[PDB]
């Protein structure tokens, strides 16, 4: 068993990019490289784009920091 | 909490659900899961995961 | 070279900023302050209601719990 | 020190030294227009020598709660005892309270049939005649029935509704050039309940 | 005594935009969640904006579509139906 | 009593005396 | 956390509430927690599309409040302290 922490941790280490999956919203979801978080995890999350659904589109946001209470969801891509 | 690595199958608010199986979880109560796929119409994979304490209304196998 | 929020967030203050929040709505404006808790202050806000600007508002406070995420602007 | 870290505790600890490393608040100053928003007007304050004493304006919002106590306590009596239009049919109303036939006094066998929505609707119903029509007793007796109808707490819109109701009231008022007038104090006591008894004071007359 | 520090943050930071109208009785407009606008004077506030209000105008429009609106002379509003404060907000008839 | 609002009302309309 | 400790001096006081989805509740204070939820008596509650309702008592969850409106009368200055 993996605590998650570590999963994120995990994600920092890599760079990897993600996509979070919003609490107050599920028309969209946000995808980035994370570069940092706190205990809160609050995200600062690099070169980041806000996704659609439907409408495949993408907006490009750049360097964002998001906040810890929407998050519902994180996986990788 | 005696459910590990046992299929298991996820509401999250905003009305959608998952299923995966556990992997790992947080005295949060967010918590790890592995070969995931989200369950529209049909559904497709995300792997492993994270999902918040919250967010899960209902939680079955 | 980890950029961790506190640092990052202080990082925007005294320039132009778009802060989007959980419940669509996103404001434009200069970062005039912010504090422990990550409230912010906006000068010269603007409203941009389903990408529509939608009214000018000058200094505005944001309560965190609503900001889904801040993002900088030139 | 510097390895990086190799664990989250570790590096939410290296953080956290970070932080209060950092300033907890800053305020940048910076150096150098907006939109309207629109507020409906208050009341109109009464000619001079025609906004009622504060005595008068308690003493009616006393009475006017007894009435209702009243009204509430024989409901179902009269509700069992003309055909009363539809909830939606504003002119079938309209015609039916004032006429052109001459209109249907608003009595308690006939009022307390009425549910809540349909007072509500009602007096909208009656406002948008009378915005649009002079005031007459009539009106008055129904409003004020109706008025007597509406339970609290209430509705927002309903809030709203009776507001644009006494402002009209207000408005009317300028027009009298006679105390002798007898519009008058019927608005007055409109403009009382509605600002006393269902506590929009902003509305209310304090004299001088 | 740290607890002094709080009052300096107030003054300052973004929660000075209440703080300007508990100091000097001065009106903010807030957005609420209910998807109506508040004009009121702060009383008093905590640092989740949770306020106690005086002279409020409640405001919304609706329908083409109409202003609405209500007076409530003293509440206490919950932060969490807080979404953005106004300070010297512009206001007209 | 049957318009004991209708009276009501204009109770009050001449309770009104200034 | 003292602005709550102000709700919580209101026993006996009755005010009306809005609930998130829009109904207003009036009623007189029985209790209130340090999470805001409220307990209420002589209750009457005010939908939509909906006569109305009387209670001889509801209690409400903190985070179903919108806001409180207090009875005019109510002496602030006295109870912020």
């Amino acid at each position: 068993m993996v605590q998650p922490i570590n999963l994120i941790f995990r994600y920092l280490q890599n760079r990897s990019r993600i996509q979070v999956w919003l609490y107050e919203q599920v028309n969209m979801r946000i995808e980035g490289c994370i570069i940092g978080f706190d205990e809160y995890m609050n995200l600062v999350l690099d070169d980041a784009e806000e996704i659609h659904s439907k409408t495949k589109s993408r907006k490009q946001l750049g360097r964002i920091m998001l906040k810890g209470d929407n998050i519902t969801l994180l996986q990788s891509v | 909490k005696k459910f590990m690595d046992k299929k298991l199958s996820l509401k999250l608010n905003g009305g959608r659900h998952v299923q995966g199986i556990l992997r790992g979880f947080d005295p949060f109560m967010n918590l790890v899961i592995d070969e995931c796929v989200e369950m529209a119409g049909q559904q497709n994979n995300i792997g492993m995961v994270v999902i918040r304490g919250n967010s899960i209304i209902m939680l079955e196998a | 070279l980890p950029l961790n929020p506190k640092p990052f967030l202080n990082g925007l203050t005294g320039k132009p900023v778009m802060v989007k929040l959980k419940w669509g709505m996103e404001y434009k404006g200069y970062l005039v302050s912010v504090d422990g808790y990550m409230n912010m202050q906006l000068a010269n806000t603007e409203e941009y209601i389903d990408g529509a600007l939608s009214g000018h508002l000058g200094e505005v406070l944001i309560r965190c719990n609503n900001v889904l995420y801040i993002r900088g602007v030139e | 020190p510097s390895v990086p870290p190799r664990t989250p505790q570790e590096y939410l600890r290296r953080v956290q030294i970070e932080a209060a490393q950092c300033p907890d608040v800053v305020v940048a100053q910076i150096d150098p227009k907006q939109s309207v928003n629109i507020s409906l007007s208050g009341c109109q304050p009464a000619p001079e020598g025609y906004s009622p004493t504060l005595q008068w304006q308690q003493q009616q919002v006393a009475q006017f709660s007894t009435v209702r106590q009243n009204v509430n306590k024989h409901r179902s009596h009269w509700k069992s005892q003309v055909t009363m239009p539809k909830s939606e049919d504003e002119e079938g109303w309209k015609k039916f309270c004032l006429g052109e036939q001459i209109g249907f006094p608003p009595l308690l066998s006939i009022v307390s049939r009425m549910n809540q929505a349909t007072v509500t609707s009602v007096l909208e119903y009656l406002s948008n005649w009378f915005g649009e029509r002079d005031f007459t007793p009539e009106l008055g007796r129904w409003l004020y029935a109706l008025l007597a109808c509406l339970e609290k707490p209430l509705l927002p819109e309903a809030h709203s509704l009776i507001r644009q109701l006494a402002r009209r009231c207000s408005e009317v008022r300028l027009l009298v050039d006679s105390k002798d007038d007898e519009r008058v104090p019927a608005l007055n006591l409109l403009i009382c309940l509605v600002s006393r008894y269902f506590d929009q004071r902003d509305l209310a007359d304090e004299p001088s | 005594e740290l607890q002094k520090r709080e009052e300096e943050e107030f003054n300052t930071g973004p929660l000075s935009v209440l703080t300007q109208s508990v100091k000097n009785n001065t009106q903010v407009l807030i957005n609420c969640r209910n998807n109506k606008k508040l004009l009121g004077r702060v009383k008093a506030f905590d640092r989740h904006c949770n306020m106690v209000l005086e002279n409020v105008k409640e405001m919304w429009t609706e329908v083409k579509p109409v202003n609405k609106d209500r007076y409530i002379s003293k509440m206490f509003l919950r932060g969490d139906s807080v979404i953005v404060v106004l300070r010297n907000p512009l206001i007209a008839g | 009593d049957d318009t004991a609002l209708i009276k009501a009302y204009d109770k009050a309309v001449a309770s009104f005396k200034h | 956390m003292k602005l709550v400790r102000f709700l919580m001096k209101l026993s006996h006081e009755t005010v009306t509430i809005e609930l998130k989805n829009g109904t207003q509740v009036h009623g007189t204070i029985t209790g209130v927690d340090v999470s805001m939820n409220t307990h209420l008596k002589a209750v009457k509650m005010t939908l939509k599309n909906r006569e109305p309702v009387q209670l001889e008592t509801l209690s409400i969850r903190g985070n179903n409040i919108r806001y409180f409106i207090l009875p005019d009368s109510l002496p602030l200055d006295t109870l912020l302290v």
